[PDB]
Formats: C-alpha cells, structure tokens, sequence
C-alpha cells in the first residue's frame, strides 16, 4: 500500500493524491 | 515536485498537505 | 489523558499517534 | 464533526479513536 | 491505542499529546 | 492538490515536501 | 511575499514550488 | 528509561503517561 | 539566534532542539 | 512561566536553555 | 546547547528555529 | 554541505546559523 509505495520506495505528491478521499 | 521517502508523521503530514479539506486515508496495512 | 485542542496537521499527528499501524482516515467538513 | 470540534472546541484521544482504522 | 516506536522529536509530541497541562519531564539519559 | 493556509513552521515543512533534494530559500518580509 | 501570502491568505503547491532550488 | 522503553522498545500511550508530572 | 513566538506543540519542539540529550521539563501553568 | 511567555509574547532560545535538565 | 543529528524536515524545523526571520536557505544538494 | 555536517555528522545550534540569510 502507501507504506511501500512512499516509504520503503519512493514516491510523488501526485502519487500521494492517491490516498485523497 | 519531487520523489523523496515519506514514513509515519512525515507521510501522513504530506498527506494532510496534498489532500487536505478532502481527507485522506491512513492505511499501512493495506 | 487530557483533553486537546487541534488546529490542522495537529489534529493529523494526533490520530498518526492514537492509530499508530491500524491507520485512520481524515474526514474534514466540506 | 471531529476535525472541526478538536480545532474549535476541544476533543479527547478517545473520541480520535474512533477515526481508526 | 497502540505501541509504536517512538524517538526524538516524535517522542516528545506524543509526550506533549499525552500530558499536555498536566506538563512532562523528557529525560533521556535516565 | 489543494490550496495551502500555512504560518510559521507549516510553511517550511511545505517547502520541504515540495522541493525535497532541490532544496528551497526561505525569505520572510522584514 | 509567498511567507506572508500563505498565512495571511491561502497559497498553492505550485506558487511554493517557486522557492525551490 | 523513556528512550529505551517507547524508542528502542516500543510503548503505549498509556505509558508515556508515566513521564507526565 | 532570533526571538521566538512558540505555542502549544511548536514549544516542545524548540526545547527538544535546544537541549537535546540533555533533556528538559516542559511545565505549563495549571 | 515559560511555556506562557513564548506563546503571548516572545522568547528566547536563551531562556529557553534554562529548562533543560 | 548541544549537538545533535538533524535530518530532512527536522534539520529544516531547525533552520527556522534559528533563523526564524532572517530566513535561510536548504541545499542538500551542496 | 548541511546535509554532511548536520544529518550525517553532528551539529551545533551555532553552526545552523550558517545558513541563515
Ligand atoms: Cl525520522
Ligand atoms: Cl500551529
Ligand atoms: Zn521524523
Ligand atoms: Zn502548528
């Protein structure tokens, strides 16, 4: 989920709007 | 922007930014 | 514990803290 | 709701709890 | 509530979170 | 993204996010 | 400026994305 | 203490509230 | 260094920086 | 006291350092 | 005061808590 | 740079004013 994609890899504010409600 | 690690506070605190008055979803077991 | 008072990415860290690995969701009005 | 009440009034860790996932 | 790992400025914003008025001693060589 | 009301400490913590290994200038009137 | 807009008023990523090096 | 406790180990809320005056 | 306008959690985290392993009290009236 | 003092008025680091242990 | 490691947002936190309105720049990259 | 001195090494509060403005 998040935690892999931001954290363990990396990644983009456009990749974090993912999580917007 | 940038690509840059993000983990616990610091990840939730870039979520507050980005989404804001929208909300967002905290779910790191999923 | 006490009682809080949570303006903005506060209250995030808060549930960040409360939450910990069981996630939370952030639903602001409008 | 939650957001607005710990920001104008104030609101317990235990009322945040609910919020969890 | 859940048991997390907690350092540094991280640790003292929960301290803070948790005791507010009440007031906290962060004392990390004890 | 959303629009940002962001003082004091908040402003450069969205700097940060923003510009990440860029890094950024801070420049406060007066 | 940008410090003083943002916190008076609003600001966007995109006008902070300025201040980058 | 504190450190060992909640950031080596980890630790509860309910114990951090051990470091309240 | 400048002066400082420090609230709620934003204190704390100044005192953290400022003392580091050391460690500080943090002690609110009432 | 201390915790006031930098919240309504200003404060220094300076006096900031006489809370450290 | 003392000396400590600072990093990422915690290293900028830093910066504006001792520069504050002098403003300073960020540049990991140098 | 401050990434070297303050992150991977160690730094001061005094040394941090180097990179005021
Ligand atoms: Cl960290
Ligand atoms: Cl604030
Ligand atoms: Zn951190
Ligand atoms: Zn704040």
């Amino acid at each position: 989920g998040i935690v892999e994609q931001c954290c363990t890899s990396i990644c983009s504010l456009y990749q974090l709007e993912n999580y917007c409600n | 922007f940038v690509n840059q690690h993000l983990c616990g506070s610091h990840l939730v605190e870039a979520l507050y930014l980005v989404c804001g008055e929208r909300g967002f979803f905290y779910t790191p077991k999923t």
